[PDB]
């Protein structure tokens, strides 16, 4: 209906991040190698310090957002359902799982 | 300098293997290479 | 990749004959876990049980010769020796017990498994035992002095099925980490790893001739060349899950027992499935109890012996009419993978 296998989901996420990235590129347009040693086969690839910092910031930011949204579902989740008796939080959470099982 | 190796007879009363003492060890796993693990639901969960 | 698909349409493999049900033998109180056959005279069975016993059945008439007690818990595996008149049985009680066929009394107990030992296989020429089980290690036992000579560190989970071979790799092993290792025992480390299985490999069988092995999984029964360790072939299987056991006739027929009760017969060369059967459960049994726990062929290979979870042993005979009139099975149509 319904669930999605772990592949299709992976693809969808890939596309989503592609769009986000392309938006960084457009907004950046609006505001405006391979060396392998002979001694060892160790490969080295020249890097732009920019876009690496931007990458780290992107990952951290998205992690923050996910953590926060899940946290809001934490908050509402416990405050919404007051019907049945409960001894502790963990009980109420379990019985909401029983609401998911219906 | 070559060498010559010769065993020494232990005093039968004294412990032979003076250093053997039961002790426990955690071994490392030295991983040289990776073995690729190469294999060839949606509505299913509603069943399962 | 189509070139391969043409090369599947040239061969038109290997006709064989169907199988049918000769005989039903009740008489176990519990399930039948394991079956092995006298390697010399073909005159009898040794069948484990879930009742701890072992009941030695006569192959000719099916009568019950003797009872071998002495395990406290269920008997997962039984193996009979060629050059020796010995019978090595092994159970969930953490013990590998020898049996002297002559006088029918336990001779030796081998010690030092951490937990239940689910496979014994008797190395052909060395007077060794190979045992394995939930230990997640393979123990090479010296038959004479009861010394666990070699221990093979190895699979990351329990070890279901173990076999022995005279040349290199002398031990093949199959585990619930979904791998199959080909062992080099003298140095004591893996010679080759075969990962192509996607789930627990619950059964193997050695082809009596070509020096290869047939490995099993839930839905896909593969084959493997030993020595180099290549894949050889595949076997066409829709969901048969689960495959409890395999057996290889000397005619290159590859049996597959199901947990759905279906008996999936194959040709070994091709991968083609020429027959699938369905056993009748039993008088008072449950449709869940219909499955095939173990199986074997005699020395000849013209009969099949399958212990079933319904507390019965069944003997499947190969039809003598057959030929080309109507044998033909599914007739070699293969879908793209």
């Amino acid at each position: 209906r319904g669930g999605i296998s772990y592949d299709q989901l992976a693809k969808l996420s890939y596309e989503k991040t592609l769009r986000n990235l392309a938006t960084q590129t457009q907004n950046s347009s609006k505001q405006d190698k391979v060396q392998k040693d002979t001694k060892t086969g160790k490969i080295t690839i020249a890097d732009d310090d920019k876009l690496v910092n931007k990458l780290a910031v992107s990952l951290q930011s998205e992690s923050k957002k996910r953590y926060e949204a899940r946290k809001r579902q934490m908050q509402n989740a416990k405050t919404l359902y007051g019907v049945e008796s409960f001894i502790n939080d963990k009980n109420k959470q379990f019985n909401e799982k029983l609401s998911r099982e219906s | 300098h070559h060498i010559e190796v010769v065993s020494k007879q232990m005093d039968p009363l004294l412990p032979r293997f003076v250093g053997k003492k039961a002790r426990k060890v955690v071994a490392p796993t030295e991983n040289d290479e990776v073995v690729p693990v190469l294999h060839m639901g949606e509505a299913d969960p509603n069943e399962w | 990749i189509v070139n391969r698909y043409e090369k599947l349409l040239s061969q038109r493999p290997e006709w064989h004959a169907p199988w049918k049900l000769s005989r039903v033998i009740n008489g176990h109180l519990g399930w039948v876990r394991c079956v092995a056959i006298d390697p010399v005279d073909n005159e009898w069975f040794i069948t484990g049980s879930n009742d701890t016993t072992m009941k030695v059945w006569d192959l000719a008439t099916g009568k019950l010769k003797t009872t071998l007690a002495g395990h406290v818990m269920t008997v997962r595996d039984v193996a009979v020796s060629d050059r020796h008149p010995y019978l090595f049985s092994v159970s969930e009680d953490k013990t590998v017990k020898c049996w002297d066929l002559e006088k029918n009394q336990i001779i030796r107990d081998y010690y030092g498994h951490l937990s239940g030992v689910r496979t014994v296989s008797i190395h052909p020429t060395l007077d060794l035992i190979a045992t394995a089980g939930r230990d997640s290690v393979i123990k090479l036992w010296d038959m004479r002095t009861r010394i666990p000579v070699i221990t093979l560190v190895g699979h990351k989970g329990p070890i279901n099925q173990v076999q022995c071979t005279p040349v290199d790799p002398q031990v093949v092993s199959s585990s619930t980490d979904a791998t199959v290792r080909l062992w080099d025992v003298v140095a004591g480390k893996t010679m080759k790893v075969l990962t192509h299985h996607k789930r627990s490999v619950r059964a193997t069988a050695l082809h009596p001739k070509e020096f290869s092995v047939a490995s099993a999984c839930t839905d896909d029964i593969r084959s493997w060349g030993l020595a180099e360790g290549s894949l050889l072939t595949n076997f066409e299987s829709e969901k048969t899950g689960i495959i409890n056991t395999l057996s290889i006739n000397q005619d290159d027929v590859l049996f597959a027992g199901g947990d759905n009760g279906v008996l999936s017969f194959y040709d070994y060369k091709s991968g083609h499935k020429y027959q699938s059967l369905a056993t009748r459960e039993m008088v008072g049994s449950l449709e869940g109890e219909r499955s095939v726990l173990c199986s074997t062929f005699d020395k000849t290979g013209l009969r099949l012996i399958t212990g079933e979870a319904d507390k019965s042993i069944k003997i499947w005979k190969q039809d003598e009419t057959a030929t080309k009139e109507s044998e033909p099975g599914l007739a070699w149509n293969p879908n793209l993978s």
